[PDB]
């Protein structure tokens, strides 16, 4: 929500604001998906008993 | 202190780099022979070659072009530098180098020499102030647009408080040579006006005739007097055209000559005769109110002169236009999703207050570095507030 | 061989009149040199179609080309679409001294420029020098001696 | 050119210099003040990256061996290895963040398993991003990589 | 747009097979509705100008600009730009043993622009200081001027 | 769009016009498209309170 | 053709704008089919034929 409305918009300038909004919200979803895909899983098979 | 750190802090668009290369501009008076320009190119090179061996790798210099245009009085240098690891220091980076160069060149009499860094990227030169254009909105001509643009050039370089370096970008009304064929003497002497004008044009200006072949490649065939007959205005008299009878007249008979004045880089913008204007705002002022001041100084000008902003002044750029509106609706989207996660309307405000605590140490970093608020910074700022959000969100979602 | 104004009226003016109904355009910058050059630049929306915007002009450029001098389309008009910032500059130097600069220029202009320029995405090659050309340098004293003009 | 009542012949060379010259004589370049031609090279709106810059070295590798005695290139201008130490010193930084965090992890999660966990979690989440970038048209520029750094 | 030029590829696969007289005027190629959108009329209020004046003022100040704006696929002017009008008289042409042709030709003759090189241009003789353009026969601008043709 | 653009180029022309030169607008498929859409907002409204 | 139908000859300049130059008989010599007889062309010798 912080990154998206920066892809908006105008001019020669905002082009550049697209070059980050996307490039980082991407990593958002990837990270958080991994976070329920890969992380919990590998935080189960690889943690040592306490 | 956040807000005040936020307005005391200046605002770049993107930092220039040391891109490994840079340039130099050479402009003489006019007409100014090619040879003179070459004299000054020899100078400039002699600098980057004697007084800079530790950093220079190659100066590629060209008598014949500019970043304004071709001319005999147009000159340009292409400088590449030795590798970055090989010039360690600030003393040896583009800034200081093109600085002392420009400072050193500063010297040369009747030769405008300035050396600069490539403004960041491609034809993104949409920074550095403005670009103003006068427009012949009636039938006025070149004279009245010259003078009107002078009224401007004048009345604005007498306001050095929010406006300076106000010069025309073009080239300058160098004198010209008028030839006048009194037609009657030409008919009376029996000479084809075609023949006259032909020979004048070919002699003094060359003529592409047809093409020939040069080792299995086609090339041109030009025709033009030896250079020993076109350097001097007296040499018009040495040229003969064959009259209808058979006798050969020299131009001396049917022509009359004299010196005059007129532009060598006539300008138009959007149909009409235009002249284009350059310069910056003034070291405490922005490009915006500078522009306004130009719009107002323009207003007091003769009937028939209009104005328009192109180039970097058409667009207008970034933060201060509507970019905090982006931060704003981004914030509205955020408090929305936080009223979704907390199902409160207050509770997200425990995570809204978390924001100033980040802009505070951002802004601090800025002014305390000599740095300045740009794209890089503002995405840093976004990232800041987002991360702090993460932190707070997690503590209070834990607490509730 | 032309003066600024000669070119400006004769060519510049006469294309400008005929530049319209070309889409998505912002403005039209027009230079006219005392070296007998003209140049006209049209600017379109960011994100706009380079290629359609590219011919759409030249539909119109040949809605007027027969109203330009013989002398001007004997040389020929060009129509680019390209940044003004270079990308690189590649210099050619002979090392023994076996060739002057005019030779070098020619060898490239006749062996190197054509090919490089033929490669896609390369929107204008500006040569630093000039291809060869047969040069007939006339003498006037001797032309009139035999009762001859150019 | 003409024959006479004399019966005399008048030839071209009799009234002019004939000579292999240049179309134009206003462009004189040098390289370290040795004479030297070259190509200044432009870019066509919508191009196409270090692509075109490699293509130059294509066409030219193809030319280097039929060049005459002592004809050698130089490269006085290059916005290329700028874009090459730009992106390189980003890979560097990614790396650095990774081992620095490996050691900040180690200082709290003091075991090689809990520590190797967010290790693996880093490339995956990056790598992927590029795949998504291709998928919307954004290329691995400087800005993209700085995106990958922030 | 593609449908738009694809024609004019072909329109100039034949343009040199049309009269001189016809591409002196010039061919146009539109793509546009036949229904207007609006019609904007210009009226002088005191009477200070006729209709032919008005028509000219627009044709020379208003049509060019409006037409240059995108999406505007044909402007039809209600009237006509000015034009120098030589209305010949036959009684008086034959009086001096003259046809139209002689008028036509005295005009191509005396209303023109010629290109006539420079002073001390390239190549130059070494040791020259002066470098200026030469100006010659330049276009006409008044009725009287046309009057006093020889 | 185009109809506003006309009034662009022309606002830009109105003040260098000679003595007594004034426009009129004898033709306009414009304010048709303007009371068309207006009297729809009207109807939406009406449906709503009815 | 020029007499009765006009002819575009070359272009002139009219207050920094290029315009046309046409050439064509006065209207007092092209209203009536009898007016063809009033037109003279210069024969190869010098004499003018109607």
């Amino acid at each position: 929500a912080v990154f998206v409305p920066m892809a908006f918009f105008g001019g020669s300038t905002g082009a550049i604001y697209r070059q980050f909004s996307i490039t980082i919200v991407s990593a958002m979803a990837l990270s958080v998906l991994v976070a329920l895909i890969l992380t919990p899983a590998l935080c189960a098979t690889m943690l040592k008993p306490i | 202190g956040m807000a005040y750190l936020f307005v005391r802090l200046p605002s770049s668009f993107l930092p220039d780099e040391d891109q490994g290369v840079f340039m130099t501009m050479v402009q003489l008076p006019a007409g100014a022979t090619q040879e003179r320009t070459q004299k000054v190119l020899n100078e400039v090179t002699h600098y980057y070659l004697t007084k800079e061996k530790n950093n220079v790798e190659s100066v590629f210099a060209v008598n014949g072009a500019g970043a304004a245009g071709a001319g005999q009085n147009t000159g340009i240098a292409f400088v590449s530098l030795k590798d970055w690891a090989d010039r360690p220091g600030e003393e040896n980076k583009v800034e200081a180098i093109t600085m002392r160069a420009t400072r050193a060149f500063s010297q040369i009499k009747d030769a405008m020499v300035f050396a600069f860094n490539l403004p960041a990227i491609v034809e993104l030169g949409t920074a550095t102030g403005f670009d103003f254009e006068l427009i012949d909105q009636a039938g006025l001509g070149h004279e009245k647009l010259t003078q009107a643009r002078n009224q401007l050039l004048a009345e604005a370089a007498k306001h050095p408080d929010m406006l300076t370096s106000v010069r025309p970008n073009g080239l300058e009304d160098t004198p010209q040579f008028k030839i006048d064929i009194d037609q009657e003497k030409a008919q009376a002497l029996g000479v084809s006006i075609n023949d006259i004008n032909t020979t004048l044009g070919a002699a003094w200006g060359g003529s592409y005739v047809n093409d020939f072949i040069d080792r299995g490649r086609v090339k041109k065939v030009y025709v033009m007097s030896e250079a020993k007959y076109r350097m001097l205005p007296d040499d018009i008299g040495d040229w003969y055209v064959r009259a209808a009878d058979g006798q050969m007249v020299p131009f001396s008979a049917f022509s009359s000559s004299r010196w005059e004045y007129g532009s060598p880089r006539l300008e138009r913008y959007n149909g009409l005769p235009s002249m284009e204007i350059l310069g910056q705002a003034a070291p405490g002022k922005s490009t915006g109110e500078a522009m306004e001041l130009m719009e107002q100084l323009a207003s007091k000008l003769p009937t028939g002169v209009g104005y328009d902003w192109t180039g970097m002044s058409y667009q207008e750029r970034l933060s201060g236009n509507q970019a905090p509106s982006l931060y704003a609706i981004s914030l509205i989207v955020v408090f929305l999703c936080l009223a979704a996660l907390y199902e409160s309307w207050s509770i997200p405000f425990s995570v809204m207050l978390v924001v100033p605590l980040g802009v505070i140490g951002a802004l601090l970093a800025a002014t305390f570095r000599g740095l300045t608020n740009d794209v890089y910074f503002q995405v840093g700022l976004l990232t800041t507030i987002g991360l702090s959000a993460k932190n707070a969100i997690l503590i209070v979602e834990f607490a509730k | 061989g032309a003066d600024a104004k000669t070119v400006q009226d004769t060519v510049t003016q006469v294309i400008e009149q005929n530049m319209n109904g070309i889409d998505n355009l912002m403005y039209m910058s027009s230079n006219s040199d005392s070296t007998g050059t003209v140049q006209i630049t049209l600017t379109f929306e960011s994100g706009t179609d380079a290629d359609i915007a590219q011919v759409q002009v030249q539909n119109k450029l040949q809605l007027a080309m027969p109203l330009l001098p013989q002398e001007v389309q004997q040389q020929g008009v060009s129509v680019e679409k390209s940044s003004s910032s270079f990308l690189m500059v590649v210099g050619v130097i002979n090392t023994d001294g076996t060739m002057t600069q005019e030779d070098i220029s020619d060898y490239v202009a006749a062996n190197m420029k054509d090919a490089i320029s033929r490669t896609s995405g390369v929107g204008d090659v500006q040569l630093f020098g000039s291809q060869y050309a047969m040069r007939i340098w006339m003498n006037p004293n001797e032309l009139n001696k035999f009762q001859l003009t150019p | 050119l003409k024959v006479n009542q004399d019966g005399s012949r008048v030839l071209l060379r009799d009234v002019a210099k004939i000579e292999l010259g240049g179309e134009n004589y206003d462009i004189i370049a040098e390289f370290n003040g040795q004479p030297a031609s070259g190509l200044g090279i432009k870019l066509a709106t919508g191009a196409n990256a270090l692509d075109t810059a490699a293509a130059i070295r294509a066409e030219l590798a193809k030319m280097e061996p039929f060049f005459p005695s002592g004809l050698k290139i130089v490269y006085p201008y290059d916005t290329t290895p700028f874009v090459k130490i730009s992106i390189h010193e980003v890979v560097k930084t990614l790396v650095e963040a990774i081992i620095l965090v490996f050691l900040v992890m180690y200082l709290f999660l003091q075991n090689f398993r809990a520590t190797l966990i967010p290790t693996i979690a880093v490339p995956v989440v990056l790598l992927g991003t590029f795949a998504v970038l291709a998928a919307f048209g954004f290329s691995i520029n400087t800005l993209t990589m700085f995106g990958m750094v922030l | 747009d593609i449908a738009q030029v694809q024609v004019q590829n072909k329109l100039q696969l034949a343009m040199p097979l049309l009269p001189q007289e016809v591409q002196q005027q010039g061919v146009s190629v539109e793509k546009s509705s036949s229904s207007f959108l609006m019609v904007v009329g210009v009226i002088n209020t005191d009477g200070t100008m006729t209709q032919e004046d008005i028509s000219d003022y627009v044709a020379a100040n208003m049509k060019d600009a409006i037409s240059r704006t995108s999406g505007v696929g044909d402007v039809q002017l209600f009237g006509s730009q000015y034009a120098m009008r030589i209305w010949m008289n036959p009684n008086e042409l034959n009086k001096f043993q003259l046809t139209p042709v002689d008028v036509i030709t005295a005009i191509k003759a005396q209303n023109a622009q010629v290109a006539a090189g420079q002073l001390g241009g390239t190549p130059p003789v070494k040791g020259q200081q002066l470098n200026a353009s030469i100006i010659a026969q330049t276009r006409l601008t008044s009725t009287e001027e046309f009057g006093k043709i020889l």
